[PDB]
């Protein structure tokens, strides 16, 4: 009748969000006297774009496809939020808690590895005005933080760190120290990302909708020793609306 | 200073294992005869060869 | 030794910036572990040179 | 050195009386401690809350304070976070919750006073050791 | 603790360093004793320990 | 150019007292009645522009807000440092015993 975890365990199940039928394409009410929130938003990632880095910027620098090394350990769930109505009729999402990053490496062509901390991290998020009802014209536009891949204590295999870890390369007693200031000194990383959500089915007796995604994001720059790369990363989502 | 991926080349052998090809292209499909597998072939006509010189 | 040298600079009514100052560059340079010839590798070859760098 | 009286004499209270233990109740107040508390709180850290140790100081800092016997054995029977707001009995050992921690079943009164005087004469004993982890093994 | 260094003597003769990763540089160095300039470039050093003739 | 700012934050305030803003959960052990409740609260509702500011935590008892002025002079405030509470860091900065 209904699935439980050793139906799903091992299958990939557990790394999709929930979708809706094709017949659900109706409308959501919204009433501006009643406060809403998200009670549960997921995030599905199908493809995963870098932006190339050619020598030459006369020439235009296209994403690119990649392939996925860390497996189906890539979506985002459990995320909730006080859904607001502003003034001019507007939704605004703000995102609290959930499970709300995955770390992930894709490889480009030629092997290059590229980490990225795949987040929706303190998003807000708006439609446009005047939203009576959540339809399937309805659509999230916002910003999130991306900060460092690595949180302050992560040691660099010479055993420095950030907010631990030795300060300088130990194995070089005497060498000169400034060459190696970028590798030495760790830094953390704290940039914006972008977001898009195209609300593509809506179930208006339940609350729940669904879409596709677009978000654009910086890559892992190790604590401050490499340039991070761009990142795009397209997929599939679900929320359930509920009244607050 | 490439210069038996030219011949390679010459006759269709453009990508890659690793995903890349000689037009620039990201993400094509060599099947097996990439230029590692041809490389891949030799080593092991090498071998066949180098067993077949010993028995005559 | 050096402190030797200092403490008797310093009792002679020499300041702290004399007293050092007369320390003479050899006398510092055995003081320093790079000179010690227990601080090597097996296979760390060549002058000690290579390693710290040539005093200047 | 010697286990003596003196090193065998903690506060009994807040107020400021000692009472001195005999040798006897060292044994008992370590194999006491062994038998009930080890397994969490081995050399007087806390494995399941590594913030919170048995050193004197910090027991002279928790709500009410713990420094001293009475503090000891009312923690053992109605054991409360360190600030004194919550009762913990359902999660911590103690005689109020013996049904679900059946090793403190057979503990009496005595039992008590020996495993706090355990906790009260170790770190005179053993110094910055005691509640100091695998740093001062 | 606010940790400073003066020297006295040689190249640094009367100066004081305040700030904390350039007075931390010179602790580092304090470690090997007395502190000197090096030339690392003219035989390109590592910055690793060799030791002498007497150790070899 | 490249600082490490951890190092940094040790040269202010964050070095000599707790830092409402940004320092770790077990600090709050150091003085009386603040762990693990106060704590908590005082967590949660960081940052503080001032050290008083953390009187103003919505449902406190009265007995609360005097331990809590009580101990102010333990008390500073400095700029949230986005590596101190990021990962969840004041709740767990990775050390124990
Ligand atoms: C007593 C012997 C001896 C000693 C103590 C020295 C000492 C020194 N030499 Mg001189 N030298 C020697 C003889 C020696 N030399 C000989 C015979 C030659 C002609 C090859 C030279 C030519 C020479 C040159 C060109 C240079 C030196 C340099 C140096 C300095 C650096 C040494 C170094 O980096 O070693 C490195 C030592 C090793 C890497 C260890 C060798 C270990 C071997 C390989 C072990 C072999 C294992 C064996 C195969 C196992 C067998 C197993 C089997 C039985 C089962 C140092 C002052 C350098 C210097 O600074 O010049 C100014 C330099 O450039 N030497
Ligand atoms: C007939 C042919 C002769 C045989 C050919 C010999 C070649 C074989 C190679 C020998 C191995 C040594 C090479 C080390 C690597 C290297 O680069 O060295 C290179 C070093 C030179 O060091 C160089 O110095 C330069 C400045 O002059 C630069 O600083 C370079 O960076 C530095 O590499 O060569 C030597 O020092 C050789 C002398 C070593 C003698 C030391 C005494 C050790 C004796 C140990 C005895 C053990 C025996 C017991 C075993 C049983
Ligand atoms: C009868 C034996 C025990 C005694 C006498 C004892 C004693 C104590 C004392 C005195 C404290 C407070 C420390 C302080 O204020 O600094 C404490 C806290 C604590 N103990 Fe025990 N303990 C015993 C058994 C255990 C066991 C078996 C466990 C593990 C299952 C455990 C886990 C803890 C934890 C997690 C705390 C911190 C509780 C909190 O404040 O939330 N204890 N214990
Ligand atoms: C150093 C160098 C280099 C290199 C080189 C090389 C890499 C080489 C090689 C080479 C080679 C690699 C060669 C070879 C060879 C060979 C041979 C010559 C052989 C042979 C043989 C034989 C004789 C055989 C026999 C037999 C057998 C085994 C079996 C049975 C039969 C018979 C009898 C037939 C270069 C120039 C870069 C530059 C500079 C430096
Ligand atoms: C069809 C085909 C192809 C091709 C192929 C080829 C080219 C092949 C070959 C081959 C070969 C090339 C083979 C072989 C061989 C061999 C052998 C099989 C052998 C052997 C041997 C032996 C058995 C010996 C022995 C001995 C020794 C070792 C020593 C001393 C003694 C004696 C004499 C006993 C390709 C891929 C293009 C593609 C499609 C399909
Ligand atoms: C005969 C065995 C051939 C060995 C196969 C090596 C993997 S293939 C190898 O992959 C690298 C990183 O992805 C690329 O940089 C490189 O261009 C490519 O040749
Ligand atoms: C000696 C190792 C043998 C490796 C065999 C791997 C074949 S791989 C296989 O090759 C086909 C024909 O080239 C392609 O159509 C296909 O895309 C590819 O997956
Ligand atoms: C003797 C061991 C040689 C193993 C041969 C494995 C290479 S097989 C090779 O793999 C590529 C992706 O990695 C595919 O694009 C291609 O279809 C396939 O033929
Ligand atoms: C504590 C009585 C309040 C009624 C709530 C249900 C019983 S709570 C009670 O808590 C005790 C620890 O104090 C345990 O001994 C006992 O096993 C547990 O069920």
């Amino acid at each position: 009748q209904t699935l439980t975890y050793d139906d799903i365990v091992g299958t990939g199940l557990a790394n999709k969000c929930p979708t809706l039928d094709d017949t659900a394409r109706g409308a959501y009410p919204i009433d501006s006297s009643q406060t809403y929130r998200i009670a549960r938003l997921c995030l599905q990632p199908t493809t995963f774009l870098v932006k190339e880095e050619p020598k030459n910027k006369r020439q235009e620098a296209e994403f690119v496809p990649t392939k996925l090394v860390t497996r189906e350990t890539t979506s985002l769930d459990q995320i909730q939020g006080e859904l607001k109505v502003n003034s001019d009729g507007s939704l605004t999402f703000v995102e609290e808690d959930g499970i709300d990053f995955q770390p992930v490496t894709v490889q480009m062509a030629g092997g290059e590895r590229i980490p990225l901390l795949f987040t929706v991290k303190n998003l807000v998020a708006s439609t446009q005005p005047n939203v009576t009802s959540i339809t399937t014209s309805t659509d999230f536009k916002g910003e999130f933080n991306v900060p460092s891949y690595r949180t302050a204590n992560f040691l660099d295999p010479k055993g420095r760190g950030l907010a631990s870890g030795y300060d300088s390369a130990i194995a070089l007693p005497q060498a000169k120290e400034e060459e190696l200031a970028r590798a030495n000194v760790k830094r953390f990383s704290l940039t914006k990302g972008q977001i898009s959500l195209n609300v593509a089915k809506v179930d208006g007796r339940t609350g729940e909708i669904a879409g596709t995604f677009e978000s654009e994001q910086l890559s892992d720059d190790d604590m401050g020793a490499h340039e991070p790369h761009e990142v795009k990363i397209q997929g599939v989502f679900y929320a359930s609306i509920e009244p607050a | 200073g490439m210069f038996v991926l030219p011949f390679m080349a010459r006759l269709g052998v453009t990508g890659s294992w690793s995903g890349w090809s000689i037009t620039g292209e990201t993400g094509i499909d060599p099947g097996f005869w990439s230029f590692e597998g041809v490389a891949l072939a030799h080593i092991v006509l090498s071998g066949l060869l180098f067993l077949a010189a010993c028995w005559h | 030794e050096i402190n030797r040298r200092v403490q008797a600079s310093l009792a002679s009514g020499a300041t702290l910036e004399e007293a050092w100052s007369a320390i003479p560059e050899k006398l510092a340079f055995y003081d320093y572990i790079g000179n010690n010839p227990a601080k090597g590798g097996l296979f760390r070859t060549g002058p000690m040179n290579k390693g710290d760098g040539i005093a200047q | 050195a010697e286990l003596t009286p003196e090193v065998l004499t903690v506060p009994l209270n807040s107020e400021g009386k000692t009472i001195t233990l005999t040798e006897k109740q060292y044994l008992e107040g370590k194999r006491l401690f062994q038998y009930a508390c080890a397994s969490c709180h081995v050399g007087g850290i806390t494995k399941t809350n590594p913030s919170l140790d048995l050193r004197t100081e910090t027991l002279a800092l928790a709500t009410p304070p713990r420094d001293n016997i009475e503090g000891l054995v009312d923690y053992m029977k109605n054991p409360t976070t360190y600030d004194g707001e919550q009762e913990i009995a359902e999660v911590h050992p103690s005689l109020r919750s013996a049904d679900i921690f059946p090793k403190m079943r057979n503990l009496t009164e005595k039992d008590l006073v020996a495993i706090a005087g355990h906790i009260l004469v170790e770190p005179k004993i053993l110094g910055d050791k005691w509640g100091g982890g695998k740093v001062y093994y | 603790q606010g940790v400073t260094v003066s020297f006295y003597g040689g190249e640094l003769n009367g100066q004081t360093f305040t700030d904390p990763p350039t007075v931390k540089s010179y602790a580092r160095k304090a470690i090997f004793g007395e502190i000197f300039e090096f030339d690392t470039e003219t035989l390109n050093s590592d910055g690793i320990f060799r030791t002498s003739p007497r150790g070899w | 150019e490249l600082v490490n700012v951890v190092d940094e934050k040790l040269g202010t305030a964050y070095g000599e007292k707790i830092d409402l803003n940004n320092t770790n959960i077990a600090a709050f052990i150091q003085y009386r009645g603040l762990y693990p409740t106060l704590a908590k609260l005082i967590v949660k509702n960081a940052p503080y522009e001032s050290v008083e500011d953390v009187l103003n935590i919505p449902g406190l008892t009265e007995r609360q807000k005097q331990i809590l002025r009580e101990n102010l002079e333990h008390f500073t405030v400095t700029e949230v440092e986005t590596a101190l509470v990021e990962g969840g860091d004041r709740y767990n900065n990775g050390l124990y015993k």
